[PDB]
């Protein structure tokens, strides 16, 4: 029950992890920067998988895990893509909506919203919006969903309890009167984390919002020693709640307990900013992204498995080179047919139309004697300037109708 | 798991035909005994063999030997060439494995041919009692006379080369014979009786029915033939023979019906190869020229093959060359240097636009320019630059020397000798 | 550049045999008239043909253009078939020229078996006083008979074809003989003599003389295979007859000996070919067997190398393909576009370098790689671009796919699709 440091990587220098997203179907992690590029792990090793610049522009917001492929989110699109990097789909959202929110209700419907007054109800497979869904406080950027209601967090302090099939909002609490930083929902309790305005201005509000889901109220607050910008419920044995500190002091409480100080402890109290966190389903490794692009990986057992059941991950063999037979490039006589041919029935890639497949003679014509008279020989270039009359690379030969 | 692995020095046995059940006792209807075929690989000599084993047998005399002698001295086009025969124990029986030269590709006459039964309904399920009116002119799988002809030359000159050895082949049938390619043909199973019905009955004389056993050969030959002509087997039956010998009147050749006569009438002689020799004729020629033909067509793909694998290396040497960072270094890659100009000349092969400027696809530019390149042919080549401003102009043999040189110091400096 | 290279439809002109001067006064015996052979190329076919060039002559008459025609419906194997014969000014003088095709390798009866003096010494010797001991039953230098047979199988089968055709050779002769390769013989000049002893002085019916032509021929044959059987054409003399008669005896079979006594013993007929066709009896099926021997080595030999046009093709369409200047500004082939794999794959096929930084270059790697994209089999590999900035593992099927659709959009903008 006690993690520990087991590795720490960086998935870019210098550009801040904006995103993290373990993936649900392997032993794989996600990590997207600020600046447009993503990057995938295997294993406790933190071995690279791929690699590649999502988009040029748009910083990656969330990232979701499907068993066919990642869903990437960025400012202005969602592209669906396959692990190795081949695009799937490539859904490109209005540029009027400050896209931040995913939710992966199921396998092929996603909830999208943000800072927009509304949220896309998108189908995966048709890469079509089906449903839009207007929300009363625009600022949605904390989305989760429990087989019991839709829990929307908004920048505006409030978390929002929703009917999960007509989306209507059922229920309401003002957390706090300035913003939200986090809120985590498990199983009856919800513990909300943010800013509060106080004569001093917006500040972290060291008391975690706390509510009983049984009795629809909420609860005496948690005070805490650090400031919570995150807040997450580790169903261990009880509902630790790992509070999440920017500045690198996290915490350990109970979310009808109090909160010890022995329970304190730092992730990067000096230096890095803690911005992105994420908990393994199996409680067993934690994910911290800080604002210099290093993931930091906590865990409780020395080699967890990141998920229980957890298939394979197939890895791609190098280039064997030595394998083959030398073949000298100066000896053209060689039979060079001594390279193994595997054969396949099907009808071969390039295979060439009637039309294009017809040779000719094709005699190249004689230089223009104005070429031939302005022509002036440097070395062995010929510098003649263009007589601008044909086009670049325009056909030398006739063709015959 | 009937089939072993390795049978003496033959490997990856692999059944060629559908092997008959561990419960058919009946004895195969062609040989008299349990048949099996299986492709297999020497580990020797590295060679594809096809193996036919035979099952229940132990050798009872020695003597033979001397005859599979015979057909190991034995070298015909148009026979399946007997290797060598072993005996093996790998088998649930001691069994007896003939090795041949392999072969791919064999249709047998029944399969190319014969395997149509309305041909056969012609001689079978007529109208039995109505009326049999004029038979129709063109009778349904008629075959090429010339074709048929090529068929009966290839067929008497094997019958001959075996009988000036001292042999007997006695085993051509349509089941026996397979068609490598379209017209050249193969006769299978040769040298089995030898060992499979030898009996020291004929005084340890081997030879001493060879001439009984080459006249059955030649009846034989004739049945099969005459099948080939109507095919239909049911025509060399002996209640068709006459309808057999009515439709090759009607349809094919005199010399045709007559060698049909010598070949299946008993002319109470020792029939002699020679004596059908007149009869096909000029046909000789005309197959030894349709012959030639072929040698002209294959002769005339060769030289177009080879010659494009010898392209295939410049290509090689065009994709080792264009756009690497090494070459960006080097000065001779750039404009000044004369590596721009096959960078040029690529643009030339493969960025060609109409008058519209719309592209050009052809591969017969891209195939003239590179056989000129090749050959460094003494005609020269315009060469505009990317950034339109000049014109060079080139010999292809120029451009052949730079890009060769450019090749082989790039191969120098990878292999390290730079 | 003395002799006017372009005429009509033929360019590249090359002289071929020894070049008659033209202060020659003495004309070719052969014919009676200076010639000059050389090859050009037609522009209407693409095809080259070697070119016979008269001196001096003029075409009177038109009345032969009938034969002509029946030259160019000739055709075989062992003949130059004859294509055009036509008129040209712009030479020196008015000129008769006869477009053949050209068949490199070409060498005569006398350059291949009669260069020798010590072949014609045993007839130009004679015996001064001194008794005339036996004649060595094998000369030194005696060919295989098997030689003599097949080339007068190939003589006889001209013979036939143009007597069939009603026409008459009149150029037997070793002179008019190229054997290309070791047997394959090409009869020479035809229709030369026809037109430059064309006449209408026969009642304006040009076929009075063609028994005596063919007669002329036959006789010329039976004198040209005696002279082969000499391996001199000393033998074929008058006086030399009994000689060679008695050669025959000595050496060869009866068989050449009733040829020779056939033909040069005139049967005071107008004997026909046919009647000949017998003697040759069963060498006729060694001679065959050799053919398709030879078919079965080259048949053979051409599975080597028949995926090389293919692969050349292949990167025919590679070149065709990669570094397209219209696309560096479309951002579908930019790192954020799907086509970028596609850069990054010609990046890895070429431009990937060893560990060290030495270039890394190897064919067989090459080779390896486009055969596993030609399959597309689901092994994956790795793309690793110059900075490691991004890395992408992809299986090669979707290369083909990718490859495939953007050479199917590259046809479609080409053709006016787009």
């Amino acid at each position: 029950g006690v993690y520990s440091e087991l590795h720490s990587v960086v998935a870019e220098v210098g550009v801040p992890v904006s995103v993290s997203h373990f993936d649900l179907h392997e032993e794989m992690l996600w990590v997207g920067s600020h600046g447009g590029h993503a990057t995938s792990f295997f294993g406790p090793a933190l071995e690279r998988y791929s690699s590649f610049q999502v988009n040029g522009s748009d910083d990656i917001r969330q990232i979701q895990s499907l068993e066919n492929g990642i869903l990437f989110l960025t400012k202005n699109n969602l592209k669906y893509m396959a692990r190795g990097g081949l695009i799937i789909f490539d859904y490109l959202l209005d540029e009027n909506e400050d896209m931040h929110s995913l939710l992966l209700t199921d396998s092929s419907t996603l909830l999208v919203g943000g800072l927009q007054n509304h949220i896309l109800e998108i189908d995966l497979n048709t890469v079509q919006e089906t449903q839009k869904y207007a929300v009363e406080t625009p600022g949605v950027t904390i989305m989760r969903q429990t087989n019991r209601f839709f829990f929307c967090g908004h920048t505006s302090g409030k978390v929002s309890l929703r009917d999960l099939r007509t989306f209507k909002v059922e229920h309401e609490f003002d957390a706090f009167s300035g913003s939200l930083s986090d809120f985590d929902v498990h199983g009856n309790l919800l513990a909300a984390c943010g800013f509060s305005s106080r004569l001093t201005g917006l500040a972290c509000d060291r008391f975690l919002k706390v509510y009983d889901l049984r009795m629809m109220r909420a609860i005496t607050p948690l005070q805490v020693h650090v400031d919570p910008a995150f807040l997450r419920f580790i169903p261990t044995y009880t509902s630790r709640l790992a509070i999440i500190s920017q500045s690198g002091q996290c915490q350990f409480c109970e979310p009808t307990g109090l909160a010890n100080p022995a329970d304190i402890f730092h992730v990067n109290p000096v230096g890095p900013l803690l911005m992105t966190f994420d908990v393994s389903a199996s409680k067993q490794a934690l994910a911290f992204g800080d604002s210099e692009g290093c993931v930091h990986l906590w865990t409780d057992s020395p080699e967890p498995s990141f998920n229980p059941y957890s298939r394979e991950t197939e890895f791609a063999l190098p280039c064997l080179v030595d394998s083959l037979p030398p073949l000298d490039w100066s000896q053209d006589l060689l039979p060079l047919s001594l390279i193994p041919v595997p054969l396949t029935t099907d009808t071969l890639l390039s295979d060439w139309p009637a039309a294009n497949s017809a040779p000719a003679p094709r005699r190249a014509p004689p230089v223009d004697a104005e070429i031939l008279r302005t022509m002036k020989k440097v070395g062995f270039i010929g510098y003649a300037p263009n007589p601008r009359t044909r086009l670049r690379n325009q056909i030398p030969y006739r063709l015959k109708e | 798991p009937a089939v072993p692995t390795e049978v003496d020095s033959y490997h990856s046995l692999f059944p060629l035909e559908p092997l008959p059940p561990p419960n058919r006792i009946q004895k195969s209807s062609n040989f008299g005994y349990i048949t099996s075929c299986y492709k297999a690989v020497n580990s020797k000599d590295d060679l594809p063999y096809c193996l036919r084993r035979i099952h229940g047998f132990r050798l009872v005399n020695t003597k033979c030997m001397v005859l599979v002698d015979m057909w190991k001295k034995i070298q015909h086009s148009n026979i399946v060439t007997l290797r060598e025969v072993f005996t093996t124990k790998a088998f649930a029986e001691p069994s007896l494995v003939f090795a041949y030269d392999f072969h791919a590709g064999g249709e047998t006459m029944m399969s190319r041919h014969f395997n149509d039964p309305n041909a056969d309904a012609y001689f079978t399920k007529r109208k039995w009692g109505q009326h049999e009116g004029p038979l129709p002119r063109q009778h349904a799988g008629l075959l090429p006379e010339s074709l048929i002809w090529a068929y009966i030359v290839q067929l008497s000159s094997a019958l001959r080369t075996i009988h000036t050895a001292g042999l007997a082949c006695r085993v051509m049938d349509p089941t026996k014979i397979l068609i490598t390619g379209k017209t050249r043909l193969r006769v299978n199973c040769v040298g089995v009786f030898d060992v499979l019905t030898f009996d020291n009955s004929q005084n340890n004389n081997p030879l001493a029915l060879m001439a009984q056993y080459q006249q059955a050969d030649l009846i034989s030959l004739g049945k099969v033939v005459l099948a080939l002509a109507c095919n239909s087997l049911a025509g060399i039956q002996r209640e068709n023979l006459q309808k057999a010998m009515e439709l090759v009147t009607i349809n094919y050749s005199s010399d045709l019906k007559n060698l049909i006569l010598y070949l299946l009438t008993d002319q109470n002689r020792m029939r002699s190869v020679n004596d059908i020799m007149p009869m096909i004729g000029a046909r000789f020629y005309t197959q030894l020229d349709a012959a030639q033909m072929r040698n002209d067509v294959i002769e005339e793909d060769l030289a177009k093959e080879v010659q494009n694998g010898r392209l295939f290396r410049l290509l090689a040497k065009l994709g080792t060359i264009n756009e690497r960072p090494e070459f960006q270094k080097d000065p001779t890659w750039s404009e000044t240097g004369d590596r721009y100009l096959l960078k040029l000349f690529r643009d030339h092969l493969f960025h060609q636009v109409t008058e519209a400027g719309a592209p050009w696809i052809d591969l017969s530019h891209i195939i003239s320019c590179l056989n000129k390149l090749d050959a460094g042919v003494p005609e020269k080549i315009s060469l505009i630059s990317r950034d339109e401003k000049s014109v060079l102009v080139v010999t292809y043999s120029d451009l052949k020397r730079c890009f060769e040189n450019t090749f082989q110091e790039l191969i120098a400096a990878a292999n390290g000798q730079l």
